[PDB]
RNA sequence: AAACUCCAGUUGACACAAAAUAGACUACGAAAGUGGCUUUAACAUAUCUGAACACACAAUAGCUAAGACCCAAACUGGGAUUAGAUACCCCACUAUGCUUAGCCCUAAACCUCAACAGUUAAAUCAACAAAACUGCUCGCCAGAACACUACGAGCCACAGCUUAAAACUCAAAG
């Protein structure tokens, strides 16, 4: 099972060809990592 | 094994940020890597002041790189990165998604230690 | 004992009732007390399961009179 | 001290004796010195509370075995 | 528990590193 | 014989076990949101876990993830970021009173 | 609104005006408490020198300086010459913890001058030089 | 050595795992893997060349090989790093241990520690 | 040096009371232990001494956490004498 | 007091040195020992005990050779104290503490409590300390001092380490 899923998620791996587009996607797009939690151990994401 | 490259790029402009992703990425593929994702994090302010090739940084993009690569590629890569002008600061640690983590059941209470000292009378 | 599993359920699910208890009357029969009761004459009939089982025992009070406010 | 009055009270309507206070060094062993040589101790001793106030056996226990008292205790 | 024992081997080193180093 | 006797059994009445506000979830070196939860608004000291709550298993990720992000340039040292000192505090303690 | 102790952010903009004055365009004050002096100097927003002053200075001598009556008159001293170049409010920077800590502060105030914040920029290196041994008095 | 390209112990099992795409098995090789993987195979190539059920590790001869894997990575780690003194003490205990089994294998059944001596290329030496 | 400067061990005052607000500096570093910090640091305290005092700072808390627990825990008992005379 | 006064303070640039808080945690390693970040390699044995005929390690100090040097610092010098002060206090600076390549192989190297297995009952038990015991095995000790010494032997050790006595003396030592 685990290697089915890993040849599913490998098409969307960078390669040579697409490298120039992902870049491109990337400058346009941006990624959360930040969450704060309470003291109820509730997730607070932020509204952004 | 599978990494994580914690990019800190220098303040630039899209033409020139987009040929250093580029010109970092392509290294990474010489030396035998399988890069899968490219994540941006977006431009802010450096929590304190960074001296990097003659050159005084304040402001930073934060960008990052999954990949698979052997173990003999990151040695190899470390020293790329330090060459480049444009890269404030650079470094490789192994990917956090691939640290299973053992479940919890909770908190155990510690009991009080007895029996330290003999029941005699002092 | 057998019945301090359901106990604890009811306690849980409803908790101590505004009924207080009377220790000095040793015939006092309390709210969970009642509860048991008819949760183990259910059990007689033949339910093998506690959630059904513990189901249906509330229904019957709430039929007698009887106030149960859960917790929620 | 709860019941320190309960207890006297009911030496007293049995016709018998109370010691509910600090119990003082030598009331039994030392008897004859405390009160007079042809003093009379008892034959035997009942006690309702085995503890001091200080949650450790009252000395009447031990004192009691030496002077050959049987004892009752709860 | 004292050093006493302890004193007498002190100086009998120093004695004896001090003898050597004289001869 | 008699059936009102007492039966061997694990207690019913027991609680589970309590948990840390982070039980369950991943700690990771780039949630400087989170990870300034648990430093000194004033110094940029850590908290031990008498102040976080935390459990041994999990104030010791917290730790490593703060010393990671200070040398690799996400999180500072010196001081709190002073865009999370309006988060929800977990810690107990208390400096003007 | 209500008040806050913590200073406000030049990135972010604040309603916290003194004479006209941005948090960043007010003055500071320089404390340096050590355990046999205490200098004082008061500079600007744009690292200008205003002011300078310390127990020394004043007329105190060996361990009549490492006292808050010497701190205390080198505060008002340097007051004095900075409220000539129209200083009114500073913010004060000790490094120390001297005798003269709190009692130069005190001499600032005495001399016109109004405190708004006060930091502690104590040097604690973390880990560092190795200091002196200890002493056996 | 196993080459880069080999399969992982894991994976190489699997059915289907014959007709898949080359990242998909570099991702699966030794090439992306660290060293301990390496001699997982290994092992598992002198049970079944020596052994006679490479299933039974339990056995005294697979306890041999197992260690005799061990012998050969503190070798290497050790062409490479001469001050390490701590994995130097591992290397003169574990073929001392080792010299312990083939003792007691010998004594017990000569016909296998022929065997293990000729296929793991070991000498038995009597001590002095 | 590299960091932003005013933003650390910084604290306002509030109507021109610097009383107030020095103590509460002085309070924030004693939580934290600067102040306890510097003063070991003026001289070097060798390992061998810091980890006699350490050991005795450990158990003097564990001491003095405990008995503060039997106090609070006996302060119920400090009401008046309810059998007076017995 | 001396010293310094091409000193001090603010700001900026700026390490082959040392590693706040976390740590009120008690983990790793055979011990020594190990508490900044990342990566690579990696932490013996499917019964136990077992080498003072061997092998591999072993804080700090120290030797040899080549480098680095903020700070600290034996030695030394100066100032002060003192009857004197070759010390305690102050200042300055060196070997040294660091790196690399080798040697040296010691400690209150002490948690002064050996390894494996097991027990909590009986006489629990001189005292103190960190409660009292069983089985098995190895190592070690037999009054004090002479003696961490002499001789002999071994060692990259040459004012050294290891092993280690005797004569005379005492009726105590502990
Ligand atoms: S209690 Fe489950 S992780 Fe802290
Ligand atoms: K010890
Ligand atoms: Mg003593
Ligand atoms: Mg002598
Ligand atoms: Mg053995
Ligand atoms: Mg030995
Ligand atoms: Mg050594
Ligand atoms: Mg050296
Ligand atoms: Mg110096
Ligand atoms: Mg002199
Ligand atoms: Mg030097
Ligand atoms: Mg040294
Ligand atoms: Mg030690
Ligand atoms: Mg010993
Ligand atoms: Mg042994
Ligand atoms: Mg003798
Ligand atoms: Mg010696
Ligand atoms: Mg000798
Ligand atoms: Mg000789």
């Amino acid at each position: 099972r685990e290697v089915l899923q890993l040849q599913e998620e490998v098409k969307n791996f960078i390669t040579r060809e697409n490298l120039e587009a992902r870049v491109e996607a990337a400058l346009d797009s941006r990624k959360n990592y930040n969450w704060a939690i309470t003291r109820e151990g509730l997730v607070v994401r932020p509204q952004r | 094994p599978r990494y994580e490259l914690a990019l800190i790029l220098k303040a630039m402009q899209r033409p020139e940020t987009a040929a250093t992703l580029k010109r970092t990425i392509e290294a990474l593929m010489d030396r035998g890597a399988i890069v899968r994702d490219l994540e941006n994090l977006g431009e802010r302010a450096l929590p304190y002041r960074i001296s990097a090739h003659s050159q005084q940084h304040n402001r930073g993009g934060y960008f990052l790189v999954d990949f698979y690569a052997p173990t003999a590629a990151v040695e190899s890569m470390v020293e790329h990165l330090s060459r480049d002008i444009d890269v404030i600061r650079g470094n490789i640690v192994k990917h956090p998604l691939t640290q299973e983590l053992k479940e919890c059941e909770g908190i155990v209470p510690v009991p009080l230690a007895e029996k330290l000292y003999s029941t005699k009378k002092r | 004992y057998h019945e301090d599993r359901i106990r604890a359920k009811f306690y849980s699910v409803y908790g101590s009732g505004q009924r207080a208890f009377d220790l000095f009357n040793p015939n006092f029969k309390s709210t969970c007390q009642r509860f048991v009761e008819k949760y183990t004459e259910l059990q007689k009939l033949g339910e093998t399961d506690e959630e059904k089982l513990f189901v249906e025992t509330g229904k019957a009070l709430l039929a007698e009179g009887v106030i149960l406010r859960r917790v929620g | 001290r709860q019941f320190s009055y309960l207890i006297e009270n009911m030496a007293r309507d049995c016709g018998e004796y109370a010691h509910t206070r600090y119990f003082r060094g030598g009331m039994l062993t030392n008897a004859r010195l405390l009160f007079g040589p042809t003093v009379r101790l008892p034959d035997l001793i009942i006690f309702l509370h085995t503890l001091n106030n200080i949650f450790e056996p009252h000395v009447a226990v031990r004192d009691a075995a030496k002077m050959n008292i049987p004892t009752v205790g709860i | 528990k004292n050093v006493l024992k302890i004193r007498r081997r002190k100086m009998n080193h120093h004695k004896y590193r001090k003898l050597v180093k004289k001869t | 014989s008699n059936e009102d006797l007492p039966i061997s059994m694990e207690n019913p009445y027991k609680e589970p076990l309590k948990k840390c506000i982070l039980c369950g979830k991943h700690v990771d070196y780039k949630n400087v949101q989170l990870l300034s939860q648990f430093v000194s608004p004033f110094t940029g000291c850590i908290y031990g876990r008498h102040i976080t709550g935390l459990c041994g298993k999990k104030q010791k990720e917290i730790t490593k993830a703060i010393k990671r992000a200070q040398i690799m340039g996400f999180m500072p040292v010196t001081y709190k970021d002073p865009a999370y000192l309006k988060d929800p505090k977990v810690c107990n303690i208390r400096y003007r009173e | 609104t209500k008040f806050s102790i913590y200073p406000p952010i030049p990135g972010e903009e604040s309603s916290l005006r003194w004479a006209g004055k941005k948090f960043e365009e007010i003055p500071i004050a320089h404390i340096k408490a050590s355990h046999n002096n205490t200098q004082i100097q008061v500079v600007s927003a744009s690292n200008e020198p205003l002011a300078f002053a310390s127990c020394g200075t004043e007329g105190f001598r060996n361990a009549k300086k490492g006292t808050g009556i010497a701190a205390q008159t080198a505060g008002i001293a340097a007051a004095a010459r900075a409220k000539q170049k129209g200083v009114i409010h500073i913010r004060v920077v000790v490094k120390g913890l001297g005798p003269g800590r709190l009692s130069a502060m005190h001499g600032l105030i005495m001399g016109g001058l109004e405190v708004i914040s006060i930091t502690d920029n104590t040097p604690i290196p973390h880990x560092g030089c190795r200091p002196r041994k200890a002493r056996k008095l | 050595d196993p080459p880069p390209s080999t399969l992982l112990k894991d994976y190489q099992n699997v059915p289907g795992i014959e007709k898949v795409d080359d990242v998909v098995k570099r991702l699966l090789s030794l090439e992306m893997a660290n060293k301990k993987e390496m001699l997982k195979i290994k092992q598992e190539q002198f049970m079944k060349k020596i052994v006679a059920n490479p299933e039974d590790t339990r056995s005294l001869e697979a306890r041999i090989i197992a260690l005799s894997v061990k012998i050969r990575s503190y070798e290497e780690h050790l062409e490479k790093h001469r001050k390490d003194k701590a994995h130097k003490r591992y290397l003169l205990m574990s073929i001392d241990q080792r010299k312990k089994m083939l003792k007691n294998l010998r004594n017990t059944n000569y016909d296998v520690f022929e065997k293990i001596c000729w296929g793991l290329g070991i000498e038995y030496t009597f001590p002095p | 040096a590299k960091h932003l400067k005013f933003i650390a061990r910084t604290v306002m005052v509030q109507e021109g009371n610097v009383e107030s607000a020095y103590r509460t500096l002085n309070r924030i570093l004693t939580m934290d232990g600067l102040i306890e910090d510097i003063k070991h640091r003026r001289y070097y305290e060798k390992p061998c001494r810091r980890r006699q005092r350490e050991s005795y700072e450990r158990c003097r808390r564990i001491y003095n956490m405990e008995m503060a627990r039997k106090i609070n825990f006996l302060m119920r008992k400090n009401r008046a004498d309810p059998w007076q005379g017995c």
